[PDB]
């Protein structure tokens, strides 16, 4: 039924999830919290900000 | 105690295109770095 299966011996750990538990948090810190810095300095003219 | 040496490596130091840009060898890494040594005898263990 597969293409291949292969175990991954090597990996002991796995990438930040998200959209896990945590996900919420994570996602603040990289893409809502510039957003709404952005919005911000842009209101206030600070373009290059 | 005689090396510091780092346990893995996940972040590429550099990178390029293979030709024609059909394909490209990316996002490899170091899942282990082990090492043995002895004065002047320095053995690095690479699992890639």
């Amino acid at each position: 039924h597969f293409e291949s299966v292969n175990v991954l011996n090597n990996i002991s750990s796995e990438p930040m999830d998200f959209s896990g538990a945590n996900s919420l948090y994570f996602w603040e810190l990289f893409y809502y919290t510039p957003m709404l810095v952005a919005q911000r300095l842009l209101h206030e003219q600070n373009f290059d900000e | 105690e005689d090396y510091e040496i780092p346990s893995s490596v996940s972040s590429r130091k550099d990178y390029g295109w293979g030709d024609y840009y059909l394909s490209m060898v990316y996002n490899g890494d170091i899942p282990t770095i082990n090492y043995k040594a002895a004065s002047s005898d320095l053995k690095i263990y690479i699992s890639p």
